[PDB]
Formats: structure tokens, C-alpha cells, sequence
DNA sequence: ACTACTT
DNA sequence: AAGTAGTTATGCCGGTCA
RNA sequence: CAACCAGGCUU
């Protein structure tokens, strides 16, 4: 279900930061709690934003018409 | 200079790390909120869409590009809707942008604040571009797509602030903090054993002077010297984001004087 | 859906001005001011600088209800000195302490890098 | 609603400026009331909210299963691993004036469900309006248009 | 909708109510959930595998 | 040692294993 | 027990009621769209002639 | 509707947004939680008809309620637990503030008083602006325990001509209590008065408390580690105390009391000596809990919580129980199948030696499930059978 | 516009019970050994500690209505003092024998005073400012 | 579990050991030892009500079954492994639970009743029933927009999808008093 | 359940 | 002594049938 | 502008 554009609750931008973190996590062999901090992410408000977001998305692509 | 001094600490292009001395409460807090809510962006408002095979539904999206941060440097020099007496909008009024795209890929095709067109004439100002700090330049991925779903919209960006909404709010999260050694006593630590022990001592604690025990309470202590740190979306430039903010309170202090006076007449 | 306009925080409605003086009838040489389509933000600053000209012997502000964007500030002054006035001065000093603090950031941000 | 029968409506809704926050920046998403725990005792919640608060800091599942070696004694080392005081409380400024809070608060995420049942699917009015055949009353029913 | 598919009914009685029926068994324990159960009406007649 | 004794979070494993093939839903279809 | 003991009545509503620290005791904090449907039949006599027009 | 109070007339106030909003203090009549409630409004259609309504039943004259002749709507939640705060001696308010509290009570006589403190800071005292609320003539005179006209603990009350002279206020003194500042107000000044009192009393206070704000976590439900340990220990000894009279039982050396069965009689006694050791185990913790720990803090005020509350989550949840009976051998002569055949100790007919902080076992769980369950079919009987009754 | 009670007195001792910024004090006289005191006190605006020699005054003015903030930068100042209260006289008892004791309250803050030749001095007003220099 | 104390070099041990595990771990890896192998190899077995009647269970393997030679102060109190009978081992107790239950975070640590009222709750909830929805086409249906998975969890949530298909949003929660509202 | 009138 | 019928909290909100 | 049954929600 995409990325949520923008943190709930301060604001801050993070609708670009979805494919980068994704990558720093298979490619760079990272773990969540860097790759994030790697991003800006510094306080949970952010970041409980990213290591959360399921892109179920992805599987709804999958259907059809 | 004169009244209330500045040292910015460190600083860069996403955060004015600084320290606000010799001002009082009411006027650093003042400052703060005014910097986070009636600061003018420009943001998309009306979305129409044309064509849509996506599987996020029409105001899904809409809801989106609203956020998608957007130019507003001249901001201050493009009117409000509601002001400018065009029969709705115009280019005196409103920035017009455009998106479009086909899944012509066999693999998932993204769209991205970038593919955002304007159209509309800019009569030459800093404005409307989608803002990108993304590392690749696409920044905000907004929807994705798969076989042959297209998506058809147009927008028309215009003023406003966050009172009326966030997605025109240019602040986003803003440090604040004094009195890092509890001297005034406006608080008072919960503890199991030790006050100190268990309550961690602030970065801030060191540009202060620490406690020392003998001394009695300083009762006649008010309080100067903050900790802020106002960070930035982009729409406008991290400094602006303060300048603009101590303009904006400025101004309406202002108006309380003015209409004082339209009320001297009679 | 019987959610007020979000516009109706900042924007006086057709026939409304931001202040409105009457005289508080309580007590002497005192009045009360009702600034419309505004909060906190301007209010508890009136309210300081306005706890500074020592011939206000009361200054003190409210928010009637959240709901509604708009509060009350009551000044009391020393005989011969009005109010409107202290009101006027108090905000001058705002204005003036802010317009100072504008320059100095800017000089102080000029002076930087990165 | 949390996920310990704590349900709740909500009462009003405040912006950045009003709501109350904490030095870093961080703001509220609620405003729960402290007296809907003692006599409730759910302890579960405050938990929840003590390891939440790490596991998004470190950014690794929280595990609240059931019956695990884990303990408020041991999270908490983690969380005064962070940087923030140990039991969750941080010191917060009162928005409207700036000023500190006196108290300090308890902070951190919690998962929260929003369940059906919104007003504006209930708030029903009716003057004068359908009236049953058989009573001669009026009809049953707010989507009806009943009283 | 997984939890639905998991549900226990009870037929009632006459004089309904007592206890008995309604109260958690012993032999309960690890078939029937002891906390998943509605609140009043038919409490502990309905139960959850 | 394909034979020493088995802690915690062993179990899961063999739970993982069950699901596997009953589900969540077994009763309903045998 | 159903019709006359007690009935459905015209004149009504009813929605989620919560908390409100800003009411008096005996006030009621009635929501705009049900002041808007809900009405009291009221005489017209020179004491209100005016008013009553104004609403009208 | 359970008794007239759960009827009364208001005055509308039309406002936005989609909910009926109603006055905190008359939350108790109803018997009404925001937890999403929902309230029925009827619209008078006669001259005469609301006639009965605004003289005959508005809630300011329903406020003393004869079903007790004692008030029925007091002070609660954030105001009542803030009312305490903003009275302890050790709380004080400068001036700046003091002014706007005093703006807040829509009376005021736009006086300021004199601060109880002039000397270095001119300081104001909690108990000094929060009797700006309470109008003249109210006198009113208490004494708890201690309490010694000078009461040393700041206990009882005694406000004079209005003015609160001493002691702390809470639930004794603004609550729906009998002797109350409001039964006593909305007798001597009148129900209208009084109905204007929650209304003041509450916005002074529900301001202060805005300002000094109020909370509550798990760092509230952990008691001092060797108090803790102690506790282990005030367990353990009842745990043997119990142990020792189950062998002078197998022996047969236990003389039957007279109407028991040495069965019965044997239960009788380890019953008792659990519970017995679970209420130290907590009057123990309550003791250990400083005034800071908000969730005392709470129950002082008594806003919310109890005794027993704090037991069960900081010292030990207690013995559960179905029928009276501690759990049964539904299982032939055992409580669970993890259990070897006839089986009385403590560990096994059901007494949860842990502590909500620490975390119930796979057995106290599933026993502590059996005595909560019970509960929750009588309160679905209960609530039936007393519904008839009532009608 | 008078003073009605003088004399200095020595702490006997110093509570502060359960209290983070008050302390209950009581002294004996330093002339009649009838004269004892039970005074409140913010140890936060003014410390203390056990053994001192403090002043105590009453009298009914500084030399009331509406409090003004400072603004008597130059005015007449009854302060020569390091600690004022202001608070009301609830009750009057009898000892026995002769040995009189009036209570006192600020706001909050209590006092208990004892002796008997203030007859004609200590009224039962509301009044009341009490002084302490030292 | 099946205990058997079929250990000529020891006590009384499960069935079950450290290769029969890894040898199944082996196969989750793969996406050839499934459940029916651990029922073949009879390693577990199937205790209906009746015949539950005369066995005896430990909770934990580990915990209930080695000997005794401090104690974590923070950590609860369990009795113990006082038995040699031990024929059967609990997988593990969080499996008394049914669906709804085990969302409940820490549930060992309510007060009973709070935890069949989230029981009944966790239905009226709103998150993601399917993932085609958007070609369903049922009488009122309610999807969250954007559903994130909890941060505290349940090692059982794994099989009931959970993180898959939330049901809620982890929000900045504070616990004060503030407004009053 | 829990009571009264029938069986 | 056993059986049978009466009454069992308030209010709001998917499927078959002439 | 209905009956009948069934189910669900009222910390
Ligand atoms: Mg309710
Ligand atoms: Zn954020
Ligand atoms: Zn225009």
C-alpha cells in the first residue's frame, strides 16, 4: 500500500527513502536499525514510519486489468 | 546587535541548529509555533483526474501529491486564490502541474514527483518544482503501476498554510529546550532512587554552567538561552523557515497596531 | 460533516474585526479585548510584554473554548495611563525586539558555511 | 481502541503548535488519560509501549509473545541504552506557553486498531416524519428516518 | 474472518444461565481458548478452538 | 550432535512445521 | 407494553456523546446539524414579530 | 433510565462537529463513559411544557439527590485528581500565572488578592486562588484523623467565610461525599449558585493542571527492589506455613471445628493464610511507594484506583477462586495434567504468586482465566436478573 | 499602621515532612519561657536550619483592596525584613490559667503562637502581616 | 511431545532432538521432513480430552527436565520440574490461545477480563480482509489506507499473517492530562 | 432459574 | 410427590416471504 | 410502509 508520503506525526518527508532503505537491506546487507539511521531517520516519529509500512501494493500489482 | 542575540551552533541546508539568547519564553515558543503553522507554502489542492487504472483509488492519490513538497522561495509574491479576482485561478494566483503514465514496462513502472509537468506560466519565479533531495533525483515515489494502466491527472497547486492544512506546512519537527540543570525548578524529576542517576543529562547541559550544590535556590531567575533547531522539507530554505517565521509573527503584531487605529476614527 | 471550515481559523468572517474593546465594568480603569480569528501564539505574548510596562497593574488573556479560534485580553492601568495605549507600546516592543532578532540571525547565518 | 480493552472515542483534535512536546521535536499522535489504567490494570499496555518505543528505536521486531524470558527490567536497560530516561517518561513543554511540564510524561508508540462505529454514521435526528401503518407511530429505524 | 472459522455453538437450555456450562473447564485447557468469549448473552456457550 | 536435548525456541520450529501442513483452517475441510 | 406504555416519538436524536471541561453543569453541547432539523413551534406575538421574521 | 437523574433538563449551547457534549460533573447521573456512548435528546413542543422541564427537573435542582439525601454529581477525573495538586502547602504560583487563573473564574471580582507570600517573591498559594471559586458565607469544618486545628498532616478542612484555611482538598471535601463542599453550598447558597460552582472550580483548576500536565507508567507499578524481595519472602513463609498444616492434615492430627469437616476445616485455614499473605504482600509495596508514584498519587486523590490495585500489579495478584472453592480437580484428583495426583499446595489450587508486572505462568494464567470468566457470567446475570427486579 | 507583637526566638528544631520546599518550625523566646511558635515556612525563599536567632513581628499594615505588583521601587516599605506572609487569624484559645494561643494561616501556611500580654495587641482581624528578619 | 524416558545414557528425554529440528529447518529453508514425518518417526502424538486423563506434562522441555545444582530478581517465580513421570512436553503453553487471543500483546500480564474484551474488540477493527478487494464485491467493506505492522509482537502472529495483513497503525502515544478534553 | 397450577 | 407454562434489561443496527 | 428467524454491538 505505498510508501506513506510525509511522517504522521512531524512531518518530515519519506515518500522518496522507501527503494533507497530497501536496497541498503538485500544490496548493502544492512540491518533495519542502520539503514535507517543511514537515511536521516534520527527519532522513532520518523522512524517507526519505514520499518513499518507494509507495501502490500506490490502484491496488488500482481492482479490484472 | 540590540535586543535578543543569536550563535547559530552548527548548520547546514536541512537544519539551523542555534542558540536564542536574551528573549523571553512567550516570544521563543511565539516564534516556534508561528515557524511551524503560518508560514505560506505553495502546495497541489485540486486534483482533477482524467484517467485512472491504478489500484490506489482517485483521492488516494490526491491525498499524495498534496504533500509532494513544492517550490515556494517567491512564494510571497504570488497571490491567494481567494484574493486575486480571477472567476477561480490564474497564473497570478496558481501553478498548474501535470502527470502521466503508462505501464509500458514489463516490470512495474514508477511515477514520481518528478514526471510532474508544470504548464501554467511561471511569469518567471522561483516556484512550483517539485522538490527533490532524493539521491537517484525522483524523489517521493507517488504510485506504481503494472500492464497497461495509465494515470491522467492535472493539478493546480496554490498558497495556504497549516492552519488551513499541514501539507503546506514547511517546518516539520523543531527542537526546543532550556534550563538543561533543572535551575528554575519548571520541573520536577520522578525518580526510584537517584534524580540525576536515572535521568539522562542533556547535550545542552554543557554551554550552561553546572549547578554546585551550597548556593540557595535562585528564585528571581527567569530564563534566556535556547536550544532550538529548526529543521526543513525544502519547499523553502532551512534559514528562511525562521527568518520568514520572525517576519510572519512580526507582521501580525503588526495588524493588532493597524486596525487599533481604524477603530482611533470612531 | 458538521465540521467547521478549516479557513475559519485565520479569516474574519463577513462583518467581524480582530478587536473588539469594551470596558470592564468589575473593576476601575480596566477593559477587556476580544481579538477574533486568533490563539495562543499572539495572545500569551500581548500577555508578557504587556507584564512588563509597570503601569499595567493587570494584564491576563483566555481561550473561551478550543473550538472556536479567538480569545480575551483583559488590561488594567494605572490612573491617567490607558490601556489602548499600553496595549499599543506592549506590541511596538514586540515588533521592534523581533525585527532586531530578524537582523542578527540573518548576520549571524551570512557569517556561515555549508 | 489499544489492544487491552482499552476502548476510547475521540474528544477533540489539536495541531502541532497546541499539542504538548518533548525537547527532540516529537510530538503526540493521542493524548490517553492516565486514569483509564489503575483500576482498569492493564499493565499488558504499558509494556506494549516500553518495548515499542526501543524496537523502533533499534529497528527490530518487539517480541511480546506470551510466556518469554522477557522483562520491563531488562527492556528498560535497553531503552537508557538510547538515550532516554529508563522508564519511558520524557520532560515535555506545555505548547501554548512554551514552558516546561512540571510532570513527565509517559511517551513512546502503541499499536492502535480504529474500529467501526464512527459518529457521523450514528448522529440521527427527527421531527415529524414516516409514521407505521398498523401503530400510527413513528417508523423504526434512523436509516429509515425513524425517531 | 480466521477467528470465524474457528467458532464453537453451544445449544442453550431451559434453565439456562447457572454456570456449569458457561464456566471454563478444566479439560478446557488447550482445545478451548480460555480468554476468547463474548461478553454476556451466550457467555461460555460459544467457544473459540 | 543430531541428537542432544532442545530449548525454547526450538519449539517454533517444529509449530512452524505444523502449519505448514494442517493450517489454520484444517478441521473445517478433513 | 410496547405501543402505549411507551413509544417512538417525534422530536428526537441521538449520537456519540463525549466530555467537554468548557460547559456549564446544566448546558448541553447540541451539534449544528441536529439544531437544524429539530424545532420548537413558536406563537407569533408582537414581542417576537420581528425576530420570528428574521428566521422566517 | 434507572432513576429520574437520568433524565434532566439543559440549556442547549448549538456548537459544531457531530457530538453531544455534556458537562463532566454530570457524567455520574447518567452513568455515562465517552468510551462511545450514545445519549437521547427530546425537544419540549409547549409554553407549559418546558415549563416542567426548566423549573421541575434541570440538573441544578436535581444536584442534591434524595435517594441519599446527599449530592449526586461531585468533581472527578483530571480536575479532582488536579484539585489535590494545586493545594499541597509545598505548591506555589507566581504572580504571571496567578493572574490568569484569576481571569479564568468568569466571576471574579477583578480584586486581586494579596499573596500569602511578599517578602523576596510575592508567591501565591494553591489553596489561596483556588478559594477565589468558593463564593462568601461557606463554612465548612472536618478532621480526619490527625487533624488538630493546626492539622500537622494537612488533613481534614476548615474553610472559613469562603476561604480555605487548611487542610487538603479532594474527594472528601469536593466529591458527591455527604458533608461536601457542594452539599453544602447547593444548600445554603441555593442550586443555582452551586451549579456555577463545578463550573468555576473546574476551570481554575482543569487551567493549573494544563500547565503542571499529569501522567502514569510502568515506572509507577515497580516497587523498591529489597521491598520487593521482602515481599518474596512474606510469600514464601505463608507458603510454608500452608505446607506445614497440609502434613499435620495427612497425619491426622487436625481437630475437625465444630459444623466442618476437617476438609472443610482444612481449607478454611490455607484460604486465610494466602490471602492473609497477599494483603501484607501488598500493604507492603503501598507503604514502599513514594508520594511522586503517580498511581498513589491517583489514589489519594481518589480519582481512580485502589488499594488492591496497586497489590496486584507492583505485589502479588492473589488466590483465584470459582464457586468459593479455590480451582477443583475437574481432571480425576488434579488441577491441570501437569500435575502429580492429589495435589493441595498453593502452586496448584490456583494462587497467582506473581505480580501483573512480573507475569502470570502457564498455570496461574489459565486458573486466574477460570475466576475471571466466573465474573463475567454473573455480571451477564446479575445485570438481567436485577433488571426485573428493578421494573 | 502599627506593629502588635515583637521578641526574637531560637529554632528548636526543623521539619519537613514528606515537603520539597517547606519546613514546620517551632522556637522558644528569648525572655518569657511561656512564649513558644509553630511556624510554616517556604525553606526555599528563606532557609533554615536548627538554632537561630529570627526576629517575628505581626502588625496590621506595611505603613488593604487590590494588590499592585512592585512599582513601590520608591515607596514606603514596612520590609525591613527577609521574609513577609500575610494571613488570617482563625482561632483564639485559653491554654488555661492565663496562657492565651492565636492561630494563624497564610494561604496554606500554618502558626501557633503562645504567652499572654498582647491583650490589647493581637486582634482577632483577618489582618495580619508577620515578619521575620535574619 | 512424546518424553520417554528412552535415554540409556541419562534421564528422562524427549523424543525430539536438536538434529530432528535442524532437519526441518532444513526444509522451511527450501521455499522433505514435514509434521506427518515427526508423527511417523512417532516423535508426537495426538492426546485427545479423554486420554489426557492419565499422562503427565511439562511445560517447558529445557526448564522441567534436567537436574538441580542465583534466581533473576526481575524475572516471575515458576514452581518446578518435581515429577520423573513426565511421559509428554507442552510444545509451549502459548498454544492454549485461539486466533483472536494471541494478537494480545503480553496477555500474561492483564487482568483476565481485559484480555476477552480485545477478544471481541479485535473484530470490530478496521485493516486489509483480502488483497482483492478492489475486485470484490461485498456489502460495505472498510480498508485502512495505510496499515503498518505492530511493533510488538507474537511469534503466533507469524502463521495468522498478521504482518502481512495488519489491522492498525503504531501511533506517538502520550498519557497525560492536558485540555481536559 | 424460579414459582404456581396441573397431573 | 413429577410435568408444564409464564417471565427472563434497554436501545440501535442479513435472509426469507405473500 | 410489515412480519418471522438469525446474528452483532451497549469500558
Ligand atoms: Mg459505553
Ligand atoms: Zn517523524
Ligand atoms: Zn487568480
Amino acid at each position: 500500500m505505498i510508501v506513506p508520503v510525509r511522517c504522521f506525526s512531524c512531518g518530515k518527508v519519506v515518500g522518496d527513502k522507501w527503494e533507497s532503505y530497501l536496497n541498503l537491506l538485500q544490496e548493502d546487507e544492512l540491518d533495519e536499525g542502520t539503514a535507517l539511521s543511514r537515511l536521516g531517520l534520527k527519532r522513532y516519529c520518523c522512524r517507526r514510519m519505514i520499518l513499518t509500512h507494509v507495501d502490500l501494493i506490490e502484491k496488488f500489482l500482481r492482479y490484472n486489468p | 546587535e540590540e535586543g535578543p542575540q543569536v550563535k547559530i551552533r552548527e548548520a547546514s541546508k536541512d537544519n539551523v541548529d542555534f542558540i536564542l539568547s536574551n528573549v523571553d519564553l512567550a516570544m521563543a515558543n511565539s516564534l516556534r509555533r508561528v515557524m511551524i503553522a503560518e508560514i505560506p507554502t505553495l502546495a497541489i489542492d485540486s486534483v482533477e483526474v482524467e484517467t485512472n487504472t491504478t489500484v490506489l483509488a482517485d483521492e488516494f492519490i490526491a491525498h499524495r501529491l498534496g504533500l509532494i513538497p513544492l517550490q515556494s522561495m517567491d512564494i510571497e509574491q504570488l497571490e491567494y486564490s481567494r484574493d486575486c479576482f480571477c472567476e477561480d485561478h490564474c497564473d497570478k494566483c496558481s501553478v498548474v502541474l501535470t502527470l502521466q503514465a503508462f505501464g509500458e514496462s514489463e516490470s512495474t513502472t514508477n511515477v514520481y514527483s518528478k514526471d510532474l509537468v508544470i504548464v501554467s506560466n511561471l511569469m518567471g519565479r522561483n516556484i512550483g518544482h517539485p522538490i527533490i533531495q532524493d539521491k537517484e533525483g525522483n524523489g517521493v515515489l507517488i504510485c506504481k503501476l503494472r500492464k497497461g494502466q495509465e494515470l491522467k491527472l492535472t493539478c493546480v497547486a496554490k498558497k495556504g498554510i497549516a492552519k488551513e492544512h499541514a501539507k503546506w506546512g514547511p517546518a516539520a519537527a523543531i527542537e526546543f529546550e532550556y534550563d538543561p540543570w533543572n535551575k528554575l525548578k519548571h520541573t520536577d524529576y520522578w525518580y526510584e532512587q537517584d534524580s540525576a542517576k536515572e535521568w539522562p543529562q542533556s547535550k545542552n547541559c554543557e554551554y550552561e554552567d553546572p549547578p554546585n550544590e551550597g548556593d540557595p535556590f535562585d528564585y528571581k531567575a527567569q530564563a534566556d538561552t535556547f536550544y532550538m533547531n529548526v529543521e526543513s522539507v525544502g519547499s523553502i530554505p532551512v534559514d528562511q523557515v525562521v527568518v520568514r517565521g520572525i517576519d510572519t509573527l512580526q507582521k501580525k503584531v503588526a495588524s493588532i497596531l493597524l486596525a487599533l487605529t481604524q477603530m482611533d476614527q470612531d | 460533516m458538521n465540521a467547521p471550515d478549516r479557513f475559519e481559523l485565520f479569516l474574519l468572517g463577513e462583518g467581524e474585526s480582530k478587536l473588539k474593546i469594551d470596558p470592564d465594568t468589575k473593576a476601575p480603569n480596566a477593559v477587556v479585548i476580544t481579538f477574533e480569528k486568533e490563539d495562543h501564539t499572539l495572545g500569551n505574548l500581548i500577555r508578557a510584554e504587556l507584564l512588563n510596562d509597570r503601569k499595567v497593574l493587570f494584564a491576563a488573556y483566555k481561550v473561551e473554548h478550543p473550538f472556536f479560534a479567538r480569545f480575551k485580553l483583559r488590561i488594567q492601568t494605572t490612573e491617567g495611563y490607558d490601556p489602548k495605549d499600553a496595549l499599543k507600546n506592549a506590541c511596538n516592543s514586540i515588533i521592534n525586539k523581533l525585527g532586531a532578532l530578524k537582523t542578527n540571525f540573518e548576520t549571524e547565518w551570512n557569517l556561515q558555511t555549508l | 481502541a489499544s489492544r487491552h480493552g482499552q476502548k476510547g472515542t475521540i474528544g477533540i483534535t489539536y495541531r502541532r503548535e497546541d499539542m504538548p512536546f518533548t525537547a527532540e521535536g516529537i510530538v503526540p499522535d493521542l493524548i490517553i488519560n492516565p486514569h483509564a489504567i489503575p483500576s482498569r490494570m492493564t499493565v499488558a499496555h504499558l509494556i506494549e509501549c516500553l518495548l515499542s518505543k526501543v524496537a523502533a528505536l533499534s529497528g527490530n521486531e518487539g517480541d511480546a509473545s506470551p510466556f518469554t524470558d522477557i522483562t520491563v527490567e531488562g527492556i528498560s536497560k535497553l531503552l537508557r541504552e538510547h538515550g532516554y530516561q529508563s522508564r519511558g517518561f520524557e520532560v515535555m513543554y506545555n505548547g501554548h506557553t512554551g514552558k516546561k511540564l512540571m510532570a513527565q510524561i509517559f511517551f513512546g508508540p502503541t499499536y492502535y486498531q480504529r474500529l467501526r462505529h464512527m459518529v457521523d454514521d450514528k448522529i440521527h435526528a427527527r421531527a415529524r416524519g414516516p409514521m407505521q401503518v398498523l401503530t400510527r407511530q413513528p417508523v423504526e429505524g434512523r436509516s429509515r428516518d425513524g425517531g | 474472518t480466521l477467528s470465524h472459522l474457528r467458532r464453537t455453538n453451544t445449544p442453550i437450555g431451559r434453565d439456562g444461565k447457572l454456570a456449569k456450562p458457561r464456566q471454563l473447564h478444566n479439560t478446557h485447557w488447550g482445545l478451548v481458548c480460555p480468554a476468547e468469549t463474548p461478553e454476556g448473552q451466550a457467555c461460555g456457550l460459544v467457544k473459540n478452538l | 550432535d543430531e541428537s542432544a536435548p532442545i530449548t525454547a525456541e526450538d519449539s517454533w520450529a517444529v509449530i512452524s512445521a505444523f502449519f505448514r501442513e494442517k493450517g489454520l483452517v484444517s478441521q473445517q475441510l478433513d | 407494553r410496547g405501543n402505549l406504555m411507551g413509544k417512538r416519538v417525534d422530536f428526537s436524536a441521538r449520537t456519540v456523546i463525549s466530555g467537554d471541561p468548557n460547559l456549564e453543569l446544566d448546558q448541553v453541547g447540541v451539534p449544528k446539524s441536529i439544531a437544524k432539523t429539530l424545532t420548537y413551534p413558536e406563537v407569533v406575538t408582537p414581542y417576537n414579530i420581528d425576530r420570528l421574521t428574521q428566521l422566517v | 433510565s434507572l432513576h429520574k437523574m437520568s433524565m434532566m433538563a439543559h440549556r442547549v449551547k448549538v456548537i459544531p462537529y457531530s457530538t453531544f457534549r455534556l458537562n463532566l460533573s454530570v457524567t455520574s447521573p447518567y452513568n455515562a463513559d465517552f468510551d462511545g456512548d450514545e445519549m437521547n435528546l427530546h425537544v419540549p413542543q409547549s409554553e407549559e411544557t418546558r415549563a416542567e422541564l426548566s423549573q421541575l427537573c434541570a440538573v441544578p435542582l436535581q444536584i442534591v439527590s434524595p435517594q441519599s439525601n446527599k449530592p449526586c454529581m461531585g468533581i472527578v477525573q483530571d480536575t479532582l485528581c488536579g484539585i489535590r495538586k494545586l493545594t499541597l502547602r509545598d505548591t506555589f504560583i507566581e504572580l504571571d500565572q496567578v493572574l490568569n487563573m484569576l481571569y479564568w473564574v468568569p466571576d471574579w471580582d477583578g480584586v486581586i488578592p494579596t499573596p500569602a507570600i511578599i517578602k523576596p517573591k510575592p508567591l501565591w498559594s494553591g489553596k489561596q486562588i483556588l478559594s477565589v471559586a468558593i463564593p462568601n458565607g461557606i463554612h465548612l469544618q472536618r478532621f480526619d484523623e490527625g487533624t488538630t486545628l493546626l492539622s500537622p498532616k494537612d488533613n481534614g478542612m476548615l474553610i472559613i467565610d469562603g476561604q480555605i484555611i487548611f487542610g487538603v482538598v479532594e474527594k472528601k471535601t469536593v466529591g458527591s461525599s455527604n458533608g461536601g463542599l457542594i452539599h453544602v453550598v447547593t444548600r445554603e447558597k441555593g442550586p443555582q449558585v452551586c451549579a456555577k460552582l463545578f463550573g468555576n472550580i473546574q476551570k481554575v483548576v482543569n487551567f493549573w493542571l494544563l500547565h503542571n500536565g499529569f501522567s502514569t507508567g510502568i515506572g509507577d507499578t515497580i516497587a523498591d527492589g529489597p521491598t520487593m524481595r521482602e515481599i518474596t519472602e512474606t510469600i514464601a513463609e505463608a507458603k510454608k506455613k500452608v505446607l506445614d498444616v497440609t502434613k499435620e492434615a495427612q497425619a491426622n492430627l487436625l481437630t475437625a471445628k465444630h459444623g466442618m469437616t476437617l476438609r472443610e476445616s482444612f481449607e478454611d485455614n490455607v484460604v486465610r493464610f494466602l490471602n492473609e499473605a497477599r494483603d501484607k504482600a501488598g500493604r507492603l509495596a503501598e507503604v514502599n511507594l513514594k508520594d511522586l508514584n503517580n498511581v498513589k498519587q491517583m489514589v489519594m486523590a481518589g480519582s481512580k484506583g485502589s488499594f488492591i490495585n496497586i497489590a496486584q500489579m507492583s505485589a502479588c495478584v492473589g488466590q483465584q477462586s470459582v464457586e468459593g472453592k479455590r480451582i477443583a480437580f475437574g481432571f480425576v484428583d488434579r488441577t491441570l495434567p501437569h500435575f502429580s495426583k492429589d495435589d493441595y499446595s498453593p502452586e496448584s489450587k490456583g494462587f497467582v504468586e506473581n505480580s501483573y508486572l512480573r507475569g502470570l505462568t502457564p498455570q496461574e494464567f489459565f486458573f486466574h482465566a477460570m475466576g475471571g470468566r466466573e465474573g463475567l457470567i454473573d455480571t451477564a446475570v446479575k445485570t438481567a436478573e436485577t433488571g426485573y427486579i428493578q421494573r | 499602621s502599627n506593629t502588635l507583637f515583637d521578641d526574637i526566638f531560637q529554632v528548636s528544631e526543623v521539619d519537613p515532612g514528606r515537603y520539597n520546599k517547606v519546613c514546620r518550625i517551632e522556637a522558644a523566646s528569648t525572655t518569657q519561657d511561656q512564649c513558644k511558635l509553630t511556624l510554616d515556612i517556604n525553606v526555599e525563599l528563606f532557609p533554615v536550619a536548627a538554632q537561630d536567632s529570627l526576629t517575628v513581628t505581626i502588625a496590621s499594615s506595611l505603613n488593604t483592596r487590590s494588590w499592585r505588583p512592585p512599582q513601590a521601587g520608591d515607596r514606603s516599605l514596612a520590609d525591613d525584613y527577609d521574609y513577609v506572609m500575610y494571613g488570617t487569624a482563625y482561632k483564639f484559645e485559653e491554654v488555661s490559667k492565663d496562657l492565651i494561643a492565636v492561630y494563624y494561616s497564610f494561604g496554606g501556611l500554618l502558626m501557633r503562637l503562645e504567652g499572654n500580654y498582647r491583650n490589647l495587641n493581637n486582634l482577632k482581624q483577618e489582618n495580619a502581616y508577620l515578619l521575620i528578619r535574619r | 511431545f512424546i518424553v520417554e524416558d528412552d535415554e540409556s545414557l541419562g534421564h528422562k528425554e524427549l523424543k525430539v532432538r536438536k538434529g530432528h529440528i535442524a532437519k526441518l529447518m532444513a526444509t522451511e529453508y527450501q521455499d522433505e521432513y514435514t509434521w506427518s514425518s515427526l508423527l511417523n518417526e512417532g516423535l508426537v502424538e495426538y492426546i485427545d480430552a479423554e486420554e489426557e486423563e492419565s499422562i503427565l506434562i511439562a511445560m517447558q522441555p529445557e526448564d522441567l527436565e534436567p537436574a538441580e545444582a542465583d534466581v533473576d530478581p526481575a524475572k516471575r517465580i515458576r514452581v518446578s520440574h518435581h515429577a520423573t513421570t513426565f511421559t509428554h512436553c507442552e510444545i509451549h503453553p502459548s498454544m492454549i490461545l485461539g486466533v483472536a487471543a494471541s494478537i494480545i500483546p503480553f496477555p500474561d500480564h492483564n487482568q483476565s477480563p481485559r484480555n476477552t474484551y480485545q477478544s471481541a474488540m479485535g473484530k470490530q477493527a478496521m485493516g486489509v480482509f483480502l488483497t482483492n478487494y478492489n475486485v470484490r464485491m461485498d456489502t460495505m467493506a472498510n480498508i485502512l489506507y495505510y496499515p503498518q505492522k505492530p511493533l510488538g509482537t507474537t511469534r503466533a502472529m507469524e502463521y495468522l499473517k498478521f504482518r502481512e495483513l495488519p489491522a492498525g497503525q503504531n501511533a506517538i502515544v502520550a498519557i497525560a492530562c492536558y485540555s481536559g478534553y
